[PDB]
RNA sequence: GUUUGACUGGGGCGGUCGCCUCCCAAAAUGUAACGGAGGCGCCCAAAGGUCACCUCAAGACGGUUGGAAAUCGUCUGUAGAGCGCAAAGGUAGAAGGUGGCUUGACUGCGAGACUGACACGUCGAGCAGGGAGGAAACUCGGGCUUAGUGAACCGGUGGUACCG
RNA sequence: ACCCCCGUGCCCAUAGCACUGUGGAACCACCCCACCCCAUGCCGAACUGGGUCGUGAAACACAGCAGCGCCAAUGAUACUCGGACCGCAGGGUCCCGGAAAAGUCGGUCAGCGCGGGGGU
């Protein structure tokens, strides 16, 4: 289940590379931040019970589905009821999660060379390209209504984009090549 | 967030009751509780975890909550007083409640 | 000239000018001696009179500009209330403002393009130079 | 168009170095503009009133700064 | 106060008997599921009966 | 331009700015102004001090 | 046999009568015009009581049938948000966003004050009978306040038991 | 008494921000694990609870610094109570005290307590 592959290898390798003060200045990852915007599916009181299921069987953690707040949006605001839903990954349970998409997960999409390697986010915080919801090794053709996908957030404590990608590096860390 | 404290301590209408204010404050697995005068710019009776090492399981607080209740007692000075803080209720900090309250 | 959007309606005072410099954007420029109201029109052939005098070149700046509605009688009387949204618009002016200025034109070059525009005026007028340099 | 509403009364009734009794109304206003403070309550309405009676007194610096308390004189 | 065949309501209190009234303005906006409350009559005191008719 | 410093014995009573390169919808900015003796400029480098204006033009009815 | 309103830069036609907010209003309050704008004749059994926690608008970067606008992420973020409605005041230690339990949107009074020619109208400490939330100091006799109203007469219903 | 730390006031930006430098077994903080107390309308991140090592990184604390903010004179002016006036009018003047806003000169990166823990 992990957690020791990030204790030890991945802590020096940049720390007796670059440096740092402490092991405790070594750049970490808080949480992983998972949420399905289910606005495309208007089934609301019908379906939108169902991918609360695909969310929870994967991440064993029950989502949270998000409200409208109503807005205007000009063509589809309303009021209210869900308009997507929400699920935050922290701990050993985002380390459950992590190694499972990384060694499974990843490998199942199609031609894949990696995500997208230029600047996510500067403060040195990094996204998930998923774009299918059947990439995953949970999710098959077999049980599904559409063709839909999910997006995810790694919540990472690195202080740089320069060394954000750095301890990115590790944990399955495909590149543009 | 750090207006938790600020809502709690506003809370308390200071000199319109006529009490005195008890501050219980925890950082550590240590809690100092000291009580301060309101209208007067000044403080009364202190206790601490400092010295201590009383019981080994914080809810020690049960000694420094009766070491402020007996050490107050000394001046007098006992009503309901009790401000409090960011920290919620029972547990760890009821076990001082109960250790003054009831206790002093 | 006539502008967008606004609150629609005045009264009337008069003080001494506020927002009028000596100069800017130019050598030479024209200040207002009277309190008065200046239209969408007078300025605008204003505008016209100057630049017809010139090569027609995009040199000139106004600062001046209308913003007060004024009302008029739908035909008359005092009966029914007050009316007369869109009768004109205008731009107060209290003296010492000034109200046009020009650019790269010689000294009879923009004293002439000046008095052209003197007329059409309901005030008296007289242009100037830079002497205070004012710029915060 | 013609149809404006009534007076509304709003003020401060008993102003700074004033002696109040009890059950005085030292101001009207329409929130918050005054801030009740020693002795001082403040009912539906906002609008203070006296708790104890004494002398009333204005403490304020800046914005909603603005208090109204009481003391008494013996 | 004025009333009129529209929504919402004037309704009276149980009896607290006593044979009393409170009547509080209410609203059938919300649900029909009628009402009870706690109140005080001339005997005891909270003796907290039903919303009428 | 307010600039500033060294001497005010010295101050910079004008400033010379040679115009004959710039032709038409060229805007020379502040950093090309010529500045001696280490006198920093006020305001941002990039500022528009002199720009030469497009003859008149006009083309529908 | 009688009725058939007034206002009104003559009367009529048209419009207008009560209530709340801003401007006029001349830095106290008050102040008119067939002056300049806009709203009310409700709603809320929870939008109330209390007890706890929660913090908004908007932009930039990066992200999936989802792009102006979505949902997620980080950064900025004295408020540029919100407060059921109309504006002004007011609000970040919240009145705004969410839950726990609730019936004080109580009976008996009412120190002393705001305001009115009157009649109305507004605020209110505190006392008792009883409760409600809290561990507690405490708070609660509707709502951030300011509109959501009708003197008396005559009468319907439930009490009460004074007159008879 | 002094250095300093933790708490908590008064003041209620001349005490605020960013750039930044010191600080670590004494104090704060993160970190550590948590079936249950307790608790996240998802996540113990937040409350909460059991405790070291580690770390001084983050958060906090103090010193630095006057680029930004915030405070901001003296001079003059605007306006004006009162007095006395010119213009057909828009408007304007004289005397008399009162006297801003902005701007400049500058001034700053606070002050003042109560209690307890730790060095000298
Ligand atoms: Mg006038
Ligand atoms: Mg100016
Ligand atoms: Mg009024
Ligand atoms: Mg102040
Ligand atoms: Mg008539
Ligand atoms: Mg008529
Ligand atoms: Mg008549
Ligand atoms: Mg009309
Ligand atoms: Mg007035
Ligand atoms: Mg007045
Ligand atoms: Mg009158
Ligand atoms: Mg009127
Ligand atoms: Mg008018
Ligand atoms: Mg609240
Ligand atoms: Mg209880
Ligand atoms: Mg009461
Ligand atoms: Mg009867
Ligand atoms: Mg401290
Ligand atoms: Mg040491
Ligand atoms: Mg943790
Ligand atoms: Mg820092
Ligand atoms: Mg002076
Ligand atoms: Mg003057
Ligand atoms: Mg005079
Ligand atoms: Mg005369
Ligand atoms: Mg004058
Ligand atoms: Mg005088
Ligand atoms: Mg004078
Ligand atoms: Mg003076
Ligand atoms: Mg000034
Ligand atoms: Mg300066
Ligand atoms: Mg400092
Ligand atoms: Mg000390």
């Amino acid at each position: 289940q992990l957690k020791t592959k990030y204790n030890d290898q991945v802590r020096p390798a940049l720390m007796q590379q670059f440096g740092y003060s402490s092991v405790m200045a070594v750049p970490r990852i808080e949480k992983i931040v998972v949420n399905e915007g289910l606005g495309s599916s208007k089934e609301d009181s019908k379906a939108i019970d169902k991918a609360a299921k695909e969310l929870a069987l994967i991440t064993l953690q029950k989502p949270i589905i998000t409200k409208a707040k109503k807005s205007i949006s000009n063509f589809k605001l309303r009021q209210g009821m869900p308009v997507g839903i929400k699920v935050t990954l922290r701990g050993e349970r985002m380390y459950v999660f992590l190694e499972k998409l990384i060694n499974i997960g990843l490998p199942r999409i199609r031609d894949f060379r990696g995500i997208n390697p230029n600047a996510f986010d500067g403060r040195g915080n990094y996204n998930l390209g998923i774009k299918e919801q059947l990439i995953f090794p949970e999710i098959t053709y077999d049980m599904v209504d559409k063709t839909r996908g999910m997006d995810i957030t790694i919540v990472t404590t690195a202080k740089t984009d320069e060394e954000a990608r750095a301890l990115l590096q590790s944990m399955g860390l495909p590149f543009r090549k | 967030r750090r207006k938790l404290r600020t809502r709690r301590k506003v809370r308390t209408t200071t000199a319109a009751s006529g009490r005195l204010r008890l501050s219980v404050y925890r950082s550590s697995k240590h809690i100092y509780a000291q009580i301060i005068d309101d209208s007067r710019g000044q403080t009364l009776a202190a206790a601490s975890s400092a010295a201590l090492k009383s019981g080994n399981k914080t809810d020690t607080a049960a000694a420094v909550g009766k070491a402020l209740a007996a050490a107050a007692a000394e001046k007098g000075i006992k009503q309901v007083v009790f401000d409090r803080g960011s920290y919620k209720y029972h547990g760890r900090v009821k076990a001082l409640a109960d250790a003054a309250r009831e206790g002093g | 000239k006539r502008t967008k959007f606004r609150k629609q309606f005045r009264g009337r005072m008069t003080g001494d000018a506020k927002g009028g410099d000596y100069v800017a954007f130019g050598d030479y420029g024209l200040i207002a001696m009277e309190p008065a109201w200046i239209k969408s029109n007078q300025i605008e052939a204003c505008r016209i009179v100057m630049s017809r005098h010139f090569r027609r070149g995009g040199k000139i700046y106004i600062r001046i500009f209308p913003d007060k509605p004024v009302t008029k009688k739908p035909a008359e009387t005092r009966m029914g209330k007050g009316k007369g949204a869109v009768e004109y618009w205008v731009s107060v002016v209290k003296p010492g403002r000034v109200m046009f200025e020009v650019a790269g034109v010689t000294e009879e070059q923009a004293k002439e393009a000046f008095r052209l525009a003197g007329h059409k005026l309901p005030i008296q007028t007289k242009m100037v130079k830079r002497e205070v340099y004012d710029e915060a | 168009n013609g149809r404006d509403s009534n007076p509304k009364y709003l003020g401060v009734k008993k102003f700074g170095g004033e002696v109040v009794k009890a059950g005085n109304i030292l101001v009207r206003q329409r929130g918050t503009k005054f801030k009740a403070g020693q002795g001082v309550g403040m009912g539906r309405d906002h609008t203070l009133f006296a708790l104890s009676d004494g002398k009333v007194v204005f403490i304020n610096k800046g914005k909603g700064a603005r208090f109204i308390s009481i003391e008494a004189a013996q | 106060a004025k009333d009129g065949p529209r929504i919402i309501v004037k309704m009276e209190s149980s009896a607290g008997t006593g044979f009393y009234y409170t009547t509080t303005k209410n609203r059938r906006n919300t649900q029909a599921k009628l009402e009870l409350k706690k109140y005080d009559p001339v005997a005891k005191k909270h003796v907290v009966f039903r919303e009428k008719k | 331009l307010q600039i500033v410093a060294p001497g005010p014995r010295r101050i910079p009573q004008e400033l010379v700015v040679d115009v004959t390169k710039m032709n038409i919808g060229d805007h020379i900015t502040a950093g090309d102004i010529k500045l001696p003796e280490g006198c920093t400029l006020a305001a941002d480098p990039e500022l528009t001090v002199v720009s030469v204006l497009p003859p008149r033009l006009t083309a529908e009815e």
